[PDB]
């Protein structure tokens, strides 16, 4: 990985690969969903349907070009790819849509075709996919009149009321050159990128971002949404957790390591080394968790998701996760961190060396707004193999033992109980 | 009365039922607490309380 500013301000990163038969190019901003306000929230899930709309992507196919766009919470990308070999003809329909022309883009006929069909996509997800609605619902109650709160894909109620001199205030506040990293991944080599930036003289000028009032801040609160005409129930539970650039980065992550993931209908997930499995598996407790560390910019959520039929013993499911938490401060034993080293290994190994260039532009991409530079992977082996138990158990005591949570829920959730009763689970009374 | 008044047979009789009749007492509590726990309490509205419970 290669970082380069050039004379007139703008960020180059290139992680070049030989043995890769496409190459992507991208611009990379850093302004995601936690900087609007509750009035225009959606307008970047607008600014990426523009983008992805039927007259520009025909423009792209013609030349042999594919498009792809992300919105998090931290951060946008807008990446083209081709084939290694037309590099430059990507460049010139990135600047030709960015650069000098983008009021073609934004014509009435094509924003109201484009509107209808977000507010289809929005009102389909509200009804129909349950686990990622209720992680939503975490995040808004979690941290509650404060940026981070504001959903990703905008609200239904949000989304009506946009027009088009909402999209062209909120670029020109944040569609800026000190705010933009320029990426490319795969078979592309950083001097002919830099060079071909460079032959286009691209004036470019020096704005500066606005900056938020409201710093973020975790409240121990919880939302029910119940709904007895569903099969299930969906809960979501957290802590707060890590930042990104924290020192306790990857001591956060190898605790969730500890407790994993798991399916009740695969016979080898069943076997895994995890000893909340000798609780839940008696009398099929549940049919799915996973366990999460979330980092972002200011502030971070750690905890589980899970779903399950059996809506009479829903009590015993969460007391019996929350006291296998409790022994991370207590009697987390030597076998359990070695293992979990392991697996951590061959979990982010999984993700930044998967053979998707589009992939690799938006991790390299949004590490580079927050830090200038990226961690490689050979220096995060070694700092994953120097974490003790004593490391753990200190984090934990810190994080875990006796803390506020945020709990939300959706479905056949009679039989989840009070807030306090699930608080106080959260110490032994041994100790 | 064990004989003509009130007399020494009446007080040590009632004396003998007076430690017994307050273990009738708490076996009849028990017999309270079964009938209770079949239906649960009433709610100062007179209305049903199937909709909302506390632990
Ligand atoms: C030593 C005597 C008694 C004991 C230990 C006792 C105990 C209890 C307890 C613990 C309850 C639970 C709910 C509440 O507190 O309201 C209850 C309810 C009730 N008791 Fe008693 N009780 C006694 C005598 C009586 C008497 C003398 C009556 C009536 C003549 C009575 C009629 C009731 C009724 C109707 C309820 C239900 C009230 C409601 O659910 O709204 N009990 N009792």
């Amino acid at each position: 990985a290669e970082v380069t500013q050039l004379s007139n301000g703008i960020v180059v990163a290139t992680e070049h690969n030989p043995s890769a038969h496409t190459a992507s190019v991208g611009v990379v901003f850093g302004s995601g969903a936690a900087n609007e306000n509750p009035y225009n929230n959606g307008v970047s899930n607008l600014w990426k349907n523009i983008f992805l709309s039927k007259e520009n992507s025909a423009v792209a196919a013609k030349e042999g070009l594919a498009l792809s766009s992300n919105i998090s919470r931290d951060f946008q990308s807008y990446i083209v790819s081709s084939l290694p070999g037309s590099t430059d003809k990507s460049l010139d329909f990135l600047n030709q849509s960015f650069i000098q022309q983008k009021a073609n883009l934004l014509s009435s006929s094509n924003f109201e075709a484009t509107k209808k069909s977000v507010l289809k996509q929005v009102q389909d997800f509200e009804e129909n996919d349950h686990p990622n609605r209720v992680l939503e619902h975490l995040h808004s109650t979690a941290f509650q009149n404060t940026p981070l709160s504001l959903p990703t894909r905008g609200t239904l109620e949000s989304l009506e009321n946009l027009v088009v001199a909402d999209l062209e205030s909120f670029a020109n506040n944040h569609f800026l050159n000190s705010n933009a990293v320029v990426v490319g991944t795969g078979n592309i080599k950083h001097e002919d990128l830099v060079n071909s930036i460079e032959s286009k003289n691209l004036s470019l000028q020096t704005g500066t971002k606005p900056v938020l009032k409201k710093k973020a801040a975790f409240l121990g609160s919880e939302v029910r949404l119940r709904d007895d005409t569903l099969p299930k129930a969906w809960i979501s539970l957290a802590v707060e957790g890590e930042p990104v650039n924290s020192p306790n980065y990857f001591v956060a992550k190898l605790a969730a390591q500890i407790f994993g993931s798991y399916n009740a209908f695969e016979p080898a997930s069943r076997l895994q080394g995890i000893k909340l499995l000798d609780n839940i598996q008696e009398y099929q407790l549940c049919d799915n968790f996973n366990h999460f560390s979330l980092s972002y910019k200011d502030s971070g959520l750690w905890g589980f998701s899970t779903a399950t039929r059996n809506v009479t013993m829903i009590d015993d499911l969460i007391h019996f996760t929350l006291k296998q938490w409790n022994r991370l401060t207590i009697s987390v034993t030597d076998t359990e961190v070695e293992r979990a080293k392991s697996l951590l290994k061959l979990q982010l190994g999984q993700l930044y060396e998967s053979g998707n260039p589009v992939n690799d532009a938006n991790l390299l991409g949004a590490e580079v707004l927050i830090k200038g530079s990226k961690l490689s992977l050979g220096e995060a082996f070694k700092k994953i193999d120097a974490i003790t138990v004593k490391d753990v158990k200190a984090w934990a005591g810190k994080r875990l033992w006796d803390q506020d949570i945020a709990i939300a829920g959706t479905g056949q959730i009679e039989g989840l109980l009070d807030y306090m009763r699930i608080r106080s689970d959260m110490s032994m009374m041994r100790w | 009365w064990g004989g003509f008044s009130v007399s020494n047979p009446t007080i040590q009789r009632f004396f003998a039922l007076h430690y017994l009749v307050p273990f009738i007492i708490a076996a009849m509590v028990i017999m309270h607490l079964m009938a209770l726990h079949i239906h649960g309490s009433s709610n100062p509205l007179g209305i049903t309380g199937n909709l909302d419970r506390i632990p």
